RNA sequence: AGAAGACGGUCGAACUUGACUAUCUAGAGGAAGUAAAAGUCGUAACAAGGUUUCCGUAGGUGAACCUGCGGAAGGAUCAUUA
RNA sequence: GGUGACCACGGGUGACGGGGAAUCAGGGUUCGAUUCCGGAGAGGGAGCCUGAGAAACGGCUACCACAUCCAAGGAAGGCAGCAGGCGCGCAAAUUACCCACUCCCGACCCGGGGAGGUAGUGACGAAAAAUAACAAUACAGGACUCUUUCGAGGCCCUGUAAUUGGAAUGAGUCCACUUUAAAUCCUUUAACGAGGAUCCAUUGGAGGGCAAGUCUGGUGCCAGCAGCCGCGGUAAUUCCAGCUCCAAUAGCGUAUAUUAAAGUUGCUGCAGUUAAAAAGCUCGUAGUUGGAUCUUGGGAGCGGGCGUCCCCGCCCUCUCGGCGGGGCCCGAAGCGUUUACUUUGAAAAAAUUAGAGUGUUCAAAGCAGGCCCGAGCCGCCUGGAUACCGCAGCUAGGAAUAAUGGAAUAGGACCGCGGUUCUAUUUUGUUGGUUUUCGGAACUGAGGCCAUGAUUAAGAGGGACGGCCGGGGGCAUUCGUAUUGCGCCGCUAGAGGUGAAAUUCUUGGACCGGCGCAAGACGGACCAGAGCGAAAGCAUUUGCCAAGAAUGUUUUCAUUAAUCAAGAACGAAAGUCGGAGGUUCGAAGACGAUCAGAUACCGUCGUAGUUCCGACCAUAAACGAUGCCGACCGGCGAUGCGGCGGCGUUAUUCCCAUGACCCGCCGGGCAGCUUCCGGGAAACCAAAGUCUUUGGGUUCCGGGGGGAGUAUGGUUGCAAAGCUGAAACUUAAAGGAAUUGACGG
């Protein structure tokens, strides 16, 4: 049972902040280990340079080659993997391009059948990937 | 429940609602008083003064007959022990256990019981200190306990 | 050990009432218990009750009328002012039509309707509806 | 009236060494844990899983594991007769 | 000496503080660099001059770091001011005009102000609001109607394509006016300005969640989609497209932080048998929480109507009462405790929040504004509220709940009378002297009176007392057969062991039988859903030593209590060290079996150990996988202890007790059966009940699964290891209980 005394507010408050460390969301948002380990450093988007184009096998029930790129970030120089999310947008990418990279959608957790890819490409060579996919504007040739 | 036992007994006296003295009790107030004086001078604690008085002489309650408690009467005259009786028997019990432990140091049970008894001594002594029955520096020591008792 | 005689009285009343018994006996009697029973009986949620006098803390025999849903207690007697008595009414009472919160004020132990009427707060004791 | 300048004192930047304290980071090599899977070896747990299982402890073995001592039933017995 | 478990000190902060912002049952959770108030700084420190005010930086001096020009002798720096750059980045504007407004500075009606104002960039965000309306034809639809389906029109709304078909307007061009310091924009208003009104609405979707297609073509586990389930291997409602629909709309999608959702942090308000979880057990200081009890009842007209409703008056004392001697009156002093609590008042910046008023053309806003002018109106009427502002502090009421006190060896209260040191003042007005006991305050002895003064004794606790009770503990003592070995005796070739064997022992007399001895273990059957103990655990007899529960009690104290951080005692087995002893059993090890292999299960030996003493260790499925104290809520039959009653049978004797049974009752226990008390996911539980009708007190402790009880730090240990104890990363399930099936050596 929990103490209900009129002068137990110190124990109630101390027990709350002690027990708050036992759930994942509070622990990761206040310890700072997750912030340090995040390649984006708490940023929604981050720019990088395409090191190479890579293909990743899907998980066990599915069977496909997801098109990704290894990209090192222009800040802090960390190498990550970013998905290229359309039917043929890997053709738009090429070696040594500046790409805007966003999270994939569930906060540092891998999405779908792609194993260990937390990021996706939003813009490449300063032009939007959706714009290139829909032919609204072209790569600067 | 018992303080230092897992027992939940109910054995205790049940005082009657009729506080009036029985009509057959011919002993008067000072008569009960002087009988208490004789028994205390024989070397009796108030608890066993009340036992013999209730039993042989048929007094229901000393407090009812004389208007005051036995220890209140003894302390008013000035022949009541300074060490309270419930405390005195606690040191005496601890002294006996400690004496027994010296011959038998493999009696882990008696070491356990000694801790309980000493705890009861220290809790009771703390209570008497706050009621000023005991001196503020009255310290129960395991070494000088034997001289403090008897 | 027993640290709230009013809590034990109210829980005993609740259990006998749920059981459907015509009478209930409360072993420790107190002034607070008697006042609480008086405000319940005046509103009609219980019947007549007797205070059995032994020279100790007496007992009480309460005549249950079978119209008491709940008679709980609030053991930490919080300081309820008038500005936050409405919150306690919403949290405790089953509706705004009936139900009562008993809180001891400096004008005596009384229900919340009377406490609001004479503009006084105090310590919350319990509730019944 | 009076400038430079000098003694002593006091604040005291800055530098050197040393100590303590916070983070960040390199590192031959070592040892893990994850994921992939479709590999080799055996079959330890699941039925009394073919030696019932498991816990603590100690020793041993390619590997799961085996064995000793004490315990538990989450057992395969809620029961075994004057 | 000071401060500390009521958290000092130290460390971190991705901390300037507050007014406030977001979310919005209530309670809370995050954010507050940011225009208001306070603080701090001007590349980092430091020291100064002037001045009222500076440790000033658009002041100086020196050092440190950058860095400018040089004729190399020297000199000059501070944009975290407005612009504008570089760098950094996911991330943010014009090297514009002006003191006209708000104010500020100055010797000052006049000058100055990158304060500030205006415009520019501006889908941060917020308010308003176009992309079309109408009419008449055709064809449906409507309770349509007229004969009762059949046909039409005396009616209503949509729809599809049309010379319809002629009305209305902006968005734009663009004159003037207007605003303004000069402009711009807006509002007016000339002239143009709409029939694919081509003057063109988009962003996301259409399996489910979740509104919307079982349409058509392509692809064919590929490409890809897919936040999550999942889709895709040939007629894919999920991909790629076409068409058509759906959602919001000048806005929609995505990423990430945060809030609700989350009763998944739980004070309101979560859980802890089996899902994650109660420490092995007990003591115990902090901490938290604590039985009952002290003024109730009765009154007078005003009175929620004595209108027995009751606004309600309730039927403290002493000092001048400021209306040295008036009743016509109400002020100076203290509380016959201290607090907490509640109500009122004061003081609590503005903005923001709520909220009063106000047609901003509506609204977000803003604090404005309205009335008449008959033209003399030679001007009147307003508003610019109010609420809230925690906690702390101030003031006055109330005294229920809670804490704290008084008089106990009476150095107790009141009322007076004895008993001792100084001091305001007089006027014994010609000074001087004054008596000034003058009035009061100093210490005190003998009294009277106080109803003289202690609430009760908790189905709270402690202690005493009585008889019993118990594999409870320790010490000593006693017995039992068994096992092993040995000594003598008898006959035999086997004995042992296994599923079958084999290793092993055996004419040296094995095994077997007999008489004995020694050793060290172990206390069968009696032995139970029985007892005791805090657990671990405890079983031969007898004695000693202390200890304990329960029952009995008209005994005693009087709240001494419950749970408990820190700390502490005990703690199976195994293990470690030292010394004895080693019967049996037996880790390790060896051999023999078995098997495809067999580092095993089976057999024969056999080390450490198993035994005792001492010293460590502190761990078990240490289990009831189930905290302790307290209250309440069904029934029944037993059982252990104690006590109280009663027909009877039995023990002996001459009667009672007293034992053995028998029938009951009470209390404390170990449990059991049953029950629609109730609970729970159920299994099940009279507790795991009294829980959305949620609060008796109080400890420990859980927060999806793994990583992981791992790494690291600290501490304990001779070691083995124990205690405390993460993170990165990874994953969509892992689990619990029941159900059906299938399977089982
Ligand atoms: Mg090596
Ligand atoms: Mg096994
Ligand atoms: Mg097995
Ligand atoms: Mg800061
Ligand atoms: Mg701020
Ligand atoms: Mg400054
Ligand atoms: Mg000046
Ligand atoms: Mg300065
Ligand atoms: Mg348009
Ligand atoms: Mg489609
Ligand atoms: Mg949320
Ligand atoms: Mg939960
Ligand atoms: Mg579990
Ligand atoms: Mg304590
Ligand atoms: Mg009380
Ligand atoms: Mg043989
Ligand atoms: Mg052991
Ligand atoms: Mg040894
Ligand atoms: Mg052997
Ligand atoms: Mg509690
Ligand atoms: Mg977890």
């Amino acid at each position: 049972g929990k103490c209900r005394g009129l002068r137990t507010a110190r124990k109630l408050r101390s027990h709350r902040r002690d027990q708050k460390w036992h759930d994942k969301q509070y622990k990761k948002a206040h310890l700072g280990t997750a912030l340090k380990a995040n390649p984006f450093g708490g940023a929604s988007h981050a720019k990088g340079i395409v090191l190479e184009k890579v293909g990743v096998e899907a998980k066990q029930p599915n069977s496909a080659i997801r098109k990704c790129v290894r990209v090192q970030l222009i800040k802090n120089g960390k190498k990550i993997t970013a998905f290229v999310p359309n039917d043929g947008c890997l053709n738009f990418i090429e070696e040594n391009d500046e790409v805007l990279v966003a999270g994939f959608g569930r906060k540092g957790h891998a999405v779908g059948d792609i194993p260990g890819v937390r990021f996706k490409v939003v813009k490449v060579a300063n032009v939007s990937l959706l714009a290139l996919y829909k032919g609204k504007k072209e790569r600067p040739r | 429940g018992r303080m230092h036992a897992p027992g939940k007994g109910l054995s205790q006296s049940a005082l009657p609602y009729r506080r009036s003295v029985p009509t057959w009790l011919k002993l008067t107030s000072d008569d009960v008083k002087e009988q208490i004086y004789k028994l205390a001078k024989k070397g009796l604690t108030p608890s066993q003064i009340g036992v013999i008085l209730r039993d042989s002489h048929g007094v229901a309650q000393v407090r009812f007959v004389t208007g005051n408690k036995i220890l209140r009467i003894l302390k008013s005259k000035g022949l009541a022990p300074d060490l309270p009786e419930d405390l005195y028997h606690l040191i005496k019990k601890a002294v006996a256990v400690r004496k027994h432990l010296e011959r038998n140091r493999k009696d882990k049970d008696a070491k356990f019981r000694l801790i309980l008894i000493e705890s009861r001594i220290h809790r009771l002594a703390r209570y008497y200190k706050t009621k000023r029955v005991l001196p503020p520096n009255w310290k129960y020591e395991s070494s000088t306990a034997s001289a403090l008792v008897a | 050990v027993r640290m709230n005689v009013l809590a034990d009285a109210l829980k005993s009343i609740n259990n006998a009432e749920k059981r459907g018994k015509r009478q209930v006996l409360i072993r420790p009697c107190s002034k607070v218990i008697v006042r609480f029973l008086t405000v319940m009986m005046k509103h009609g949620y219980i019947g007549e009750f007797e205070i059995i006098d032994d020279h100790r803390a007496g007992k009480i025999v309460v005549n249950l009328t079978g119209r008491l849903n709940k008679c709980g207690v609030i053991s930490p007697r919080f300081d309820v002012q008038l500005k936050d008595l409405e919150k306690w009414q919403n949290n405790l009472l089953p509706s705004r039509q009936f139900g009562f919160i008993v809180l001891t004020t400096s004008a005596g132990i009384m229900d919340h309707e009377e406490a609001r009427r004479k503009h006084t707060g105090g310590k919350i004791l319990g509730f019944f509806f």
